[PDB]
């Protein structure tokens, strides 16, 4: 209807009739409740409260009934959520999705989603309950006693971070939470937070990672939740003051995180204290991480990263009060014998349980695990078969059977694992646009040492310039830049630093010797100057004084750790800003999420305002929208689902606007 | 004392129940089948669940065990059967009460006593009502409501005489032509039976009138389709009252506001028509297809308890 | 509803098969319909050829899963099909 | 003289027929026939790591013939299997270039080369050479993208049904054509 | 082409095919020469003595039978034949 200001506006004349006044009034309320007019602000909510007011139901009312009622005026916008969803689906159906090849919504197979009742899972007592009963120290003492190999699943985090650009949505995780609870009832922990997930969830997927955490917490109350936590910046992208690290750990622990794997990108123990202390305070599990580089088997490979280096480092982190020692083999460089020899040595060295994490990029991951298990490793990170291998972790499914006939067994449920694999095998299909180009094992990692993703990211990037042909030199320069920088540990961001130089040098045709000679006029990349400024911490070997001078160009390098130089964040200001921007009341999660990712968070609130809660849509619909004649269901609660049918899309009108003919909840609608 | 309600039915009757229950500030629950994936009654309730994902769309509504499984897994403490499915089913009510769920209707022995053709006649002889032979008959039935507190009233008769073969077509309330004291002797005879066996909740006593005499035919132990017609002339809401009797409320109480026996009278006349998909071109047989155009009325006097026909 | 007299020919949008309904035969691969061998209401035996489709210069022969009567044939000769399109219904 | 491996010699409950001494008896029989080399074709990749160690250990005591072991990496345990077989003194193994290896194919030669570092026996080949071959085939494989297998993950269900090569993919394609796509678990089970 | 997803001839990464001079290959004396010298019984006796694990490359046969429906053509095999000869000079056999 077109409503004009020229007449006495009257939409509906509503009249009720019953035997009693009480009943006639209740019918009126019901009718007004059933009324829903969108597009223009009506008078219904006023009429509702007028009838609802008790001073009316008794009768005996005056003409000053409106004047003498304060509670009659109320601020309630009635957020039209369904329209917002119809608009999102409308937009993606017409204009597409970021980094998704614009094509008709693809055919997918039925993913049979196995289920375990919530009352059965409530009866389970796994490692979450253990922590509640014996504390962080008690858990570590218990891990040490177990003869079996305990496992940590990475399917919810590092597996899809490696294989699917961290694009796996909450919805696909939530659907198998109750099965996962059962399958991994005896697992040590489920890695499901940290890494790139926080950032990616908010920015690319436009969904709240805290809700992922909180919704998985409820659904899986029995297993320890684990996250990756970088020592310098937790989960962020720059440097932050100490109170920011502390606030994030406080909030994460409340929300349900139990094991924090704390690592530093240069194995610098000083930069791990603040995170450690925060976790200790939270009463949770603090995993002191040793990142692995070089090759302890080859004595010609490093005069620095030898076996005793890692022992002294383990011995140090134990003195720091970490509950569990973790080995993070980020580039999958821990060769089988090296694993055996290393874990074997560290077990004599320290009294902490060892938690080993590797990547299968060389294709020797399972062997590494097998070997570590012989040496007496306590916990290992694995993935469900369909989300395992190559740049991911070794297949738990494969390992389970691999140990048949050997002394130590993998404590887990294979039937369950097979079932999970089949689930994820079908789901992975929804994410084919984000499949890595790595499809076979690469042993050149043993020379260049490029961790996790890099090797593909830095291949696209080498092409995005003019070096796409001569990637041979990049691979070489990468290895030389490493040694030029004094042989460093390479993970984020230290890995980007080395990466960026390899490109730069090849690009401008730089030698090792001519990087000093011409350096006075070179203008190095921002991540490089940052590194020689100490902005990501101190390398083991330190800085070559001359190279540092040539790169910094007069600038001062930090002496202490980056965090010390930083002004503490006034979280009140942050609250005062975010409350102005939004409707009103704001949570602590909001506050800390803003501090870590100001712009990203801001953009997320902008999308939430526009399209509502996108996390509830199913992945195919999220990425592709709907085809003509399709019916889509969106689950909210038990029997609280939005039923959306797409009939047709019109031709674009004079303004290029397409009219979409919908049918939502039986009601016909036009977007 | 009812928090939330489930309707074991579909279509117009379900929507009528949801509206009544929501008026009593009671949460509503609806069930559907494979072919009723987009029936109107699915959306008009607070909660909607699929019954029998494997069983057929016709059998799905008549599955005693599975409907209980939904009610249990939803904290439902009351189920309204509606009409013409499990409304006259004895073991449904037994099973409901076994799972602590209030069956909205008469008690176990009432359906048992009126379900069989023979037993729903043995009771009438025990309460003084005729049977054995007929020519030029006038189909009249009386509406009866009684609570759990021993108070039973009537809401006058319905003239269900306009009918084809095994199908009612047009109803009239109240009945026309019949003398003031003839309809009295019908209604009194209707109460004669229902007060005799301590009848609870809504119910109907079917009579056959020839010349100047009552004749007991059967008892419908629930709400009928033609119930609306009586509500309009009496003023009293039948479906609403049904739910209120399930909570254990007195008839003439502050919650039902039911008038006394000599306070209940008819206002004007009322006529009902059912809008099906039957026609004399296919001799009253249904058709399949999308309802391209739906044009409805409304206004004064016209009452619309819809449910099935809409946008397309 | 207006029937479009052969102007689009193939540009007819077929419904999508219910993948959980064992009566629905969907297209496994996109392609063309070469030969339609059965009609609506015809009794067929298991494994009997119903359709012949052409994918990439390759002829696929779609067969009956069981004994039953065809209830709807969605396609005609020369029609184009997409993965998941409903092709046949049987009982 | 080839022995096709089936069953699981680690599991006394698995078969009463395909025993450790069934393989010894067969190998000894093939030796008298005058085959120059005894070969173990593991077509379904069922030869578990420990089993490989056991089987090659015994067969080298049984016959004087060199043992040439052939596995597929479909389980994901192929390299581990090969390693274990090498520990038990296997003479020859079947490998593939990295970019043409893994899953239903042979275990990676490139990976195995480095896997053996620190262990007593060393693979006689040219890594720098094989890295180059691997890069080459990685590009050639691009031309053949229309014929790529369905498999992208390891599969351990192979230990129950024992389908060789790509069959568990092919027979699933077959199952779809017969209208049993939603019931493939029944097919896998029936196969066993 | 039958069973080929009908797209225009794609731009590929250029493989610069490594080659080894046929003169260098003629000087090699691997297991083909061993067979000519000591025969099948001798070749087997030689394999016994060898301490190193010897490998058989299945790239030309089983690898692509498994991964690419046995579709790998001769032109692609013959292109790296000279390089393969050098890389596997001490390998037991090529399948
Ligand atoms: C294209 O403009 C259609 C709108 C789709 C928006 C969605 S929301 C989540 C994804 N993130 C993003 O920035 N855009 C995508
Ligand atoms: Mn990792
Ligand atoms: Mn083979």
């Amino acid at each position: 209807a077109e409503i004009s200001p020229y007449y006495d506006s009257l939409l509906v004349k509503l009249s009720t009739h019953a035997i009693s006044f009480k009943q006639a009034e209740e019918k009126m309320v019901r009718s007004l409740r059933e009324m829903r007019i969108r597009g223009v602000k009506t008078n219904i909510p006023f009429l509702i409260n007028v009838m609802k007011n008790k001073k009316f139901t008794s009768g005996d009312y005056t003409t000053k009934f409106i004047e003498e009622t304060p509670e009659l005026f109320d601020i309630q916008p009635s957020l039209d959520r369904g329209t917002k969803t119809l608009e999102y689906i409308g937009n993606v159906t017409i204009n597409g999705f970021p980094n998704v090849e614009k094509r008709p919504k693809p055919d997918y197979e039925l993913a049979s989603i196995p289920t375990v009742s919530s009352s059965k899972i409530a009866s389970f007592s796994g490692t979450k309950q253990l922590l509640d009963e014996v504390g962080p120290k008690g858990v570590a003492e218990w891990v040490k006693k177990q003869d079996d190999v305990l496992l940590t699943d990475t399917t919810f985090r590092d597996a899809h971070q490696s294989l699917l650009a961290t694009r796996v949505r909450t919805k696909d995780m939530i659907n198998i939470a109750s099965k996962t609870a059962d399958v991994f009832k005896d697992g040590f922990s489920l890695e499901m937070w940290g890494g790139t997930t926080f950032d990616v969830a908010y920015n690319f997927l436009k969904e709240n990672p805290w809700e992922r955490l909180e919704r998985l917490r409820k659904a899986i109350p029995n297993v320890l939740f684990q996250m990756l936590l970088r020592a310098s910046n937790a989960v962020g992208y720059k440097n932050y003051p100490d109170n920011v690290i502390h606030k994030f750990v406080q909030e994460s622990a409340k929300a349900g995180i139990d094991v924090f794997r704390i690592f530093d990108s240069l194995n610098w123990v000083d930069q791990m204290k603040v995170a450690n202390e925060a976790v200790q305070e939270a009463g949770k599990i603090s995993e002191g991480t040793i990142c692995y580089t070089g090759d302890i088997l080859n004595p010609e490979r490093s005069n620095i990263y030898t076996l005793e280096y890692y022992v002294k480092l383990a011995k140090e982190l134990e003195r720091e009060g970490f509950h569990i020692l973790a080995i993070k083999d980020m580039a999958g460089l821990l060769k089988p014998k090296a694993a055996y020899e290393l874990i074997g040595e560290l077990k004599s060295a320290v009294d902490l349980p060892i938690h080993l994490h590797t990547h299968d990029t060389s294709g020797n991951g399972l062997l590494t695990y097998k070997q570590a298990i012989d040496a007496g490793v306590d916990i290992i990170d694995t993935a469900v078969a369909s989300m395992s291998g190559l740049t991911s972790q070794p297949s738990a499914n494969s390992l389970y059977y691999a140990l048949n006939g050997f002394p130590r067994h993998l404590r887990t449920d294979i039937e369950g694992m097979e079932s999970l694999s089949h689930y994820w095998s079908t789901v992975r299909t929804y994410y084919s646009d984000f499949e890595s180009d790595i499809k076979s094992p690469n042993t050149e990692i043993y020379q260049h040492e490029m961790p996790g993703g890099q090797y593909s990211n830095l291949s696209q990037q080498a092409k995005s310039l003019g070096l796409g042909e001569r990637f041979d030199e990049v691979k070489d320069m990468y290895r030389r830049v490493n040694f030029l920088f004094g042989d460093i540990v390479k993970v984020t961001p230290s890995s980007k630093v080395v990466g960026d130089m390899a490109l730069y040098m090849v690009q401008n045709d730089l030698d090792e010797q001519s990087v000093i000679t011409d350096g006075y006029k070179l203008d190095f990349p921002e991540s490089v100057v940052s590194f020689f400024k100490g902005e990501i911490g101190q390398p083991v070997n330190g800085f070559n004084k001359d190279l540092q001078a040539v790169i910094l160009k007069g600038q001062e390098a930090l002496t202490a750790r980056p965090g010390e130089y930083l002004e503490p964040v006034d979280f009140e200001k942050v609250r005062e800003l975010l409350e102005e921007e939004q409707q009103g009341p704001v949570t602590e999660q909001d506050i800390i999420s803003y501090v870590l990712y100001p712009k990203v968070y801001e953009q997320y609130i902008q999308t939430r305002n526009q399209y509502g809660n996108l996390s509830l849509l199913d992945t195919p619909t999220f990425f592709f929208g709907m085809r003509n004649g399709e019916t889509v269901e969106i689950e909210i609660d038990k029997g609280k689902r939005l039923i959306i049918k797409l009939e047709t899309i019109s031709e674009p009108d004079e303004n290029g606007n397409r009219t979409i003919y919908y049918a939502m909840n039986g009601q016909a609608r036009r977007i | 004392q009812i928090k939330k309600l489930l309707v074991a039915n579909r279509g117009e009757i379900a929507i009528r129940i949801f509206r009544a229950a929501a008026e009593l500030d009671i949460s509503t629950v609806a069930i559907y089948s494979n072919e009723d994936k987009s029936s109107l009654h699915r959306y008009k309730a607070d909660e909607s669940y699929l019954v029998g994902s494997d069983l057929g769309p016709a059998e799905s509504y008549l599955n005693i065990e599975r409907i209980i499984d939904v009610a249990k897994q939803a904290n439902v403490d009351a189920i309204h059967p509606g009409y013409g499915f499990l409304s006259e089913n004895e073991q449904f009510a037994r099973r409901c009460a076994e799972e602590g769920i209030k069956f909205i209707g008469p008690h176990l022995e009432h359906l048992d006593m009126f379900g069989d053709k023979v037993k729903a006649r043995t009771t009438a002889i025990k309460a003084d009502l005729p049977v054995i032979p007929i020519d030029n008959p006038k189909h009249i039935e009386v509406q009866v409501i009684g609570d759990e507190h021993g108070n039973i009233v009537h809401l006058f008769e319905r003239d269900c005489s306009v009918q084809r073969r095994h199908q009612k077509v047009v109803e009239v309330a109240p009945s026309v032509g019949l003398s003031p004291t003839l309809r009295q002797r019908i209604c009194d005879a209707a109460i004669q039976l229902m007060e005799n066996i301590k009848y609870v909740n809504a119910g109907t006593v079917e009579f056959l009138v020839s010349g100047d005499e009552f004749f007991f035919i059967e008892v419908n132990p629930r709400v009928q389709v033609e119930h609306t017609i009586t509500e309009m002339v009496t003023g009293i809401d039948i479906v609403k009252t049904q739910i209120l009797v399930a909570a254990g409320a007195d008839l003439f109480g502050e919650e039902i506001n039911m008038p006394q026996q000599k306070d209940i009278t008819t206002l004007g006349y009322a006529i009902q028509c059912r809008i099906t998909t039957e026609d004399p071109l296919n001799d009253f047989m249904p058709d399949t297809g999308t309802i391209i155009a739906y044009r409805s009325s409304g206004g004064f006097g016209v009452r619309l308890d819809a449910g099935d026909g809409f946008q397309g | 509803y207006i029937k479009d007299e052969n102007v689009h020919t193939n540009a007819n949008v077929k419904p999508k098969a219910d993948k959980s309904n064992p009566s629905h035969i969907g297209a496994q691969m996109p392609g063309s319909v070469t030969e339609v061998k059965v009609s609506v209401g015809e009794t067929v035996k298991a494994n009997q050829p119903l359709l012949i489709t052409e994918a990439m210069k390759m002829e696929t022969t779609i067969q009956a899963p069981f004994d039953g009567v065809i209830k709807q044939v969605t396609v005609n000769n020369g029609d184009t099909i997409a993965t998941g399109d409903l092709l046949i219904e049987i009982e």
